RNA sequence: GGAUAGUGGCCUACCAUGGUUUCAACGGGUAACGGGGAAUAAGGGUUCGAUUCCGGAGAGGGAGCCUGAGAAACGGCUACCA
RNA sequence: GCGGUAAUUCCAGCUCCAAUAGCGUAUAUUAAAGUUGUUGCAGUUAAAAAGCUCGUAGUUGAACUUUGGGCCCGGUUGGCCGGUCGGAUUUCCAACGGGGCCUUUCCUUCUGGCUAACCUUGAGUCCUUGUGGCUCUUGGCGAACCAGGACUUUUACUUUGAAAAAAUUAGAGUGUUCAAAGCAGGCGUAUUGCUCGAAUAUAUUAGCAUGGAAUAAUAGAAUAGGACG
RNA sequence: AGGGGAUCGAAGAUGAUCAGAUACCGUCGUAGUCUUAACCAUAAACUAUGCCGACUAGGGAUCGGGUGGUGUUUUUUUAAUGACCCACUCGGCACCUUACGAGAAAUCAAAGUCUUUGGGUUCUGGGGGGAGUAUGGUCGCAAGGCUGAAACUUAAAGGAAUUG
């Protein structure tokens, strides 16, 4: 989520042990670290352009993204800079030979390198345990809008 | 069939074969794309004016002569009202209806033809808001239902 | 209905229907075999000779030995009009 | 009854059938050129018209709307096409 | 509303063969009726059919003869995991040697002997017997 | 096609509605209620054996005209009292009261055996024996 | 940040208002350890699994700890309750 | 249902029947039960359609979008021969399958690495009057997949396969004297050893991997904020 | 809670009848019956028969709409009309005759197209009593409505048809 400042909390926000050396006159102000997430994920330019902070970054920050490559639907984005998707699924009971739908909500970390609002597609990947809940990070999103522009005023 | 009612009436127009022609009709697109813009000028629904165009001159069907849907030319030149004019028509009779009932509180009746009405715009207004013609969150209130129409 | 080899197998292979190929049982006493006449030379009418139509009691039941029979004779060369395939 | 052409139905017994329960369906209604010989020109008409259809340069009259098919007024002639 | 436009294809078949007719009249017709009315067909149960074509969806008049008792519909295209597939057959089919059962499979619609020769699974459509 | 969803997705409706429908039947109701552990003299269990308070002398049901010996028990793991039938000709002078005895069903689910009213239960053994032993002559009563 | 072998509201501080639910959350019951399996034989099912193998939990009930590579151990200790 | 005086049911004697080192009884559960019904019930009068309509969840939901035709290669059953000293393959023949083409036809894609394959051909030719046949470098196939970039509308189904504990189950082999079992055993020079075994299957829901692209969903270009360059 | 309160008339009081007669029949007649503003939510609220879709068979009436017709009648001068007549067509309330078929039958054009058992979907029943009882919840001013068990008892209860 973030949303301006950057250093907006008790503690000087950084990545850890990206010296800037305020010797060396520079321009970029801070060296920025990123790296890609790797089976094959871009990583967005948001992430590279972008300053925030967010040590559970995928690209900016340390974790890992290791397991369950999941896709789910985006449901609620009240929370600061986590998500919740739900994953629906149809279920097999045997006995009737047909199926019902199911589905579990699943929280996941979300990276400002991507704005997400609800009804998105989206991409997550498995996570060391980064939260009590949360062991998965949006990854990519696999939607953008859901056509909200195609909806204006008159002609 | 039949929605609200136990109606079977099977009654219905019957379109032909012919999807284009009728060659005894001379005239061009040209003539009648115009037809369509002047009446939906004066301010006629598409449909008033697909029959005033059937009888009064050879419109047989205006997708045809045209390859169009009257509105479309409408839209398309920027003629088309805020909501279609099936719910335009669904609600202003809720209106109407409402306006006899407050009026009228003893009518059950038109209490329960109401629910009908209302519940039949609700559903369409459903439709139209799934598909985009209008905006998520477009909802109809008594309360504000008579400045839609009028 | 044969077997291993060759070897006609199980009785009764039975009539059908001429109007609806449906099998004609034994118990089916409402069912048919009409035999017209083969004809010759000026009138006269070769006897022990026939052309052969079996129709099902179901048929006889439904109304439509009449009409079934109108069609079969016609197309089998007897009769001359009559009948219609169009209706 | 029990066979028969349902490919190739007789003219006027499809004729008679309901427009929508013909062979392939189709309207049964019909365009005409109508005339109230005060002026020269002739205009189109819908054999079902609803609209009491106005003449072309006089405001006279021409057809009123009915149940189906419009009556026409007085003294006028017709043709379908 | 019509909920599968084949149910009624298939029965509208069947009421005709039982009051001893040799057509029908069936709409609305589709794509997959079609393949169906094409399998019975290339095994005899009935005869040709001509797609008439109003503008709209369909119609299709069948030709069939007697040999012909029913051919059903199975009303949810359940699922078959080509072991089961006898379990169908031996469940509708009166003897195991003559009669279909018809299904739908990624390499098309085809019975049930015809999608066993070519080893591919898939829903269950109806039968033929 | 009256009745039960038939669509593919329909499943969990078809489950609940039978979960909800086997209370119908009687027993599987009685399963999940713990008709056995709540009500039943005895505990859910096979037999069970009690004390004789006292010897009665029920008359049986029409058209049978009878007196069938019986004895009220008290099941000693719980003092649900229980009246129990004595079979066969005799052994009614098997019993004596405060006696030990071993009730057991009469295999009519529950339920009264024919004539006698009330009684579901039958004895099996007393002072440890067995009628059965007691009636022919196979085996003695018990000193005290 | 502290604590841990280490992630993690695991704990603390500051901050925010979130998380789950008729696709049954939450609560109640279970005469409930889970599985491999067992019984009943057209099939579909129904019922059962304390119990020879695998996993987990316990050592009268709780809690706490010492030693140690490994125990919150009970044929170790400490305290309370019985 | 028997017994209230000739009891085919009680108490016995005789005789008889059923299962038999076993056979009653009690409780539970399973089959019989299509009396829980997905397969598969019933509901006018036997138990059961809510007085009525609206309606959310839920289930359900008309038709239509590459079809039809042409050529190519190579498989496995089966016939009619057997060439052979029980089984063998060539051409002849069906029939049923798999693959790749060309028909206006993404195969995601550019950049090499590779080539396995012919429009090649460079000579000619074992040899039946030759397109029956393959070794064979010098202009001319992509995709068979490497690896590096740049990017991909979503799903359900279904195929095949991996990853898999044993005992249990199904089942092969072996004559524990039989059998339940067990996993042994079997040959001899039985005085210094020879040897076959310790299979196979099922293991599904989920996750993984691969083929298919029917059926059923999803997304797309309409205030063009479209698509290619 | 107002108003209205002709009539008929729960209650009640009477005349009679009767062994009795708290009744039936007769008289008086409170509430009620009607209406407004609020409640209540139940009837054998019935077709004891869910709704949508497809298909399967003959007949004559009728109700509404329609198309056709050198139909009849209205006369005026012939039309226009209106009503009537005949054929067709949709959609109604129904009746008739059938039996392809169905069913335990009575019967049923659905209650048919089901062991040749699958178009979609909702709802209810699972032996009889106990009992719509107890308990909780809930709605109601009340009366009561909705939801709704068990123990225990029991071999039947029940349905259609036949002969008596
Ligand atoms: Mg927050
Ligand atoms: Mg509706
Ligand atoms: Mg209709
Ligand atoms: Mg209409
Ligand atoms: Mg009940
Ligand atoms: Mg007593
Ligand atoms: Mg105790
Ligand atoms: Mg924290
Ligand atoms: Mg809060
Ligand atoms: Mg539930
Ligand atoms: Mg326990
Ligand atoms: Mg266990
Ligand atoms: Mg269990
Ligand atoms: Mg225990
Ligand atoms: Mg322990
Ligand atoms: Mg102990
Ligand atoms: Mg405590
Ligand atoms: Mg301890
Ligand atoms: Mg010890
Ligand atoms: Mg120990
Ligand atoms: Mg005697
Ligand atoms: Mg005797
Ligand atoms: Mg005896
Ligand atoms: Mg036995
Ligand atoms: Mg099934
Ligand atoms: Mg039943
Ligand atoms: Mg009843
Ligand atoms: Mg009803
Ligand atoms: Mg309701
Ligand atoms: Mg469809
Ligand atoms: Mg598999
Ligand atoms: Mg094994
Ligand atoms: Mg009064
Ligand atoms: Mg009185
Ligand atoms: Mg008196
Ligand atoms: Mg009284
Ligand atoms: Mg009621
Ligand atoms: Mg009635
Ligand atoms: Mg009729
Ligand atoms: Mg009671
Ligand atoms: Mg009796
Ligand atoms: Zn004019």
């Amino acid at each position: 989520s973030t949303e301006l400042t950057v250093q907006s909390e008790r503690a000087f926000q950084k990545q850890p042990h990206i010296f800037n050396n305020p010797k060396v006159k520079t321009s970029k102000r801070t060296k920025r670290w990123y790296k890609n997430a790797g089976l094959g994920f871009k990583t967005p330019k948001t992430a590279i352009e972008g300053s925030y902070i967010d040590k559970k970054c995928p690209f900016t920050g340390l974790v890992s993204i290791r397991g369950k490559i999941l896709t789910g639907t985006v449901v609620s984005t009240k929370m600061h800079r986590t998500i919740v998707i739900r994953r629906a699924y149809l279920h097999y009971i045997p006995k009737y030979n047909r199926y019902e739908k199911r589905h579990k909500n699943v929280p996941v970390h979300v990276s400002p390198a991507f704005r997400v609002q609800v009804g998105d597609i989206v991409t997550v990947g498995q996570c060391r345990p980064i939260s009590k809940t949360v062991r998965f990070n949006v990854v990519k999103v696999s939607a953008a809008a859901g056509k909200a522009n195609k909806q204006f005023a008159k002609f | 069939g039949r929605m609200h009612s136990a109606g079977k009436g099977i009654s219905s127009s019957a379109i032909p074969y012919s999807r284009n022609a009728p060659a005894w009709f001379k005239l061009s697109s040209e003539s009648v794309i115009e037809q369509i813009v002047k009446y939906a000028r004066k301010g006629l629904t598409p449909s008033q004016i697909g029959v005033l165009l059937r009888d009064a001159h050879g419109v047989t069907q205006a997708r045809v002569i045209t390859g169009n849907k009257i509105m479309r030319i409408l839209k398309s030149n920027g003629l088309a009202p805020e909501i279609p004019e099936d719910l335009y028509y669904l609600i202003k009779k809720a209106v109407s209806v409402r306006k006899h009932l407050e009026r009228n509180r003893k009518d059950k009746d038109a209490k329960f033809r109401l629910i009908l009405i209302e519940s039949r715009i609700h559903r369409l207004a459903r439709y139209y808001r799934t598909v985009a013609v209008l905006p998520p969150n477009w909802k109809y209130e008594s309360a504000t239902a008579s400045a839609l129409v009028n | 209905m044969e077997n291993d080899k060759g070897q006609l197998v199980e009785l009764y292979v039975p009539r059908k229907c001429s109007a609806t190929n449906r099998i004609i049982k034994a118990d089916d006493h409402a069912s048919v075999q009409i035999n017209v006449a083969k004809v010759d030379e000026e009138g006269r009418a070769i006897p022990g000779e026939y052309v052969t139509y079996a129709l099902s009691g179901y048929v006889r039941s439904r109304g439509e030995s009449d009409d079934s029979l109108n069609r079969l004779a016609q197309n089998d060369g007897l009769l001359k009009n009559v009948w219609s395939y169009s209706r | 009854v029990l066979v028969q052409d349902l490919l190739h139905p007789t003219a006027a017994s499809e004729a008679r059938k309901h427009k929508l329960k013909t062979l392939v369906q189709g309207p049964r209604s019909y365009f005409l050129d109508v005339k109230c010989p005060g002026c020269l020109n002739i205009t189109t008409v819908f054999s079902h018209a609803q609209t009491a259809v106005t003449c072309e340069s006089c405001s006279t009259i021409l057809c009123t709307p009915t149940g189906g098919k419009a009556k026409l007024s007085e003294g006028t002639s017709f043709r379908r096409k | 509303t019509r909920s599968s436009v084949l149910a009624d294809a298939l029965n509208a078949i069947n009421n005709a063969e039982k009051t001893g007719k040799r057509q029908v009249l069936i709409r609305p017709s589709s794509k997959v009726i079609i393949k169906f009315l094409q399998v019975m067909q290339k095994h005899g149960y009935i005869g040709e059919f001509e797609y008439i074509d109003d503008h709209r969806s369909g119609k299709i008049v069948v030709q069939l003869n007697g040999r012909l008792n029913k051919c059903g519909v199975i009303s949810p295209r359940f699922n078959v995991k080509i072991g089961d597939i006898e379990k169908w057959t031996a469940n509708l089919l009166p003897a195991r040697q003559f009669g279909y059962v018809i299904l739908t499979t990624s390499a098309g619609i085809m019975d049930h002997e015809e999608a066993r020769r070519k080893h591919v699974s898939g829903k269950i459509l109806g039968f033929v017997y | 096609g009256k009745g039960k969803p038939r669509g593919l997705n329909s499943a969990r409706k078809l489950r609940v509605h039978r979960r909800n429908n086997r209370w119908a039947e009687n027993n599987y109701k009685k399963r999940l209620l713990g008709t056995a552990f709540k009500s039943s003299p005895f505990g859910g269990s096979s037999h069970a054996k009690g004390i004789v308070l006292e010897k009665l002398g029920i008359e049986s049901k029409q058209p049978n005209s009878a007196i069938r010996k019986c004895v009220r028990v008290q099941l000693i793991k719980n003092g649900k009292k229980v009246t129990a039938f004595v079979p066969n000709d005799g052994c009614l002078n098997f019993v004596d009261e405060n006696d030990e005895v071993l009730l057991a069903g009469f295999g009519r689910k529950g339920k009264a055996k024919g004539d006698i009213p009330g009684v579901r239960f039958k004895v099996v053994k007393v002072s440890g024996v067995s009628l059965l032993a007691l009636w022919k002559e196979k085996k003695e009563k018990p000193r005290s």
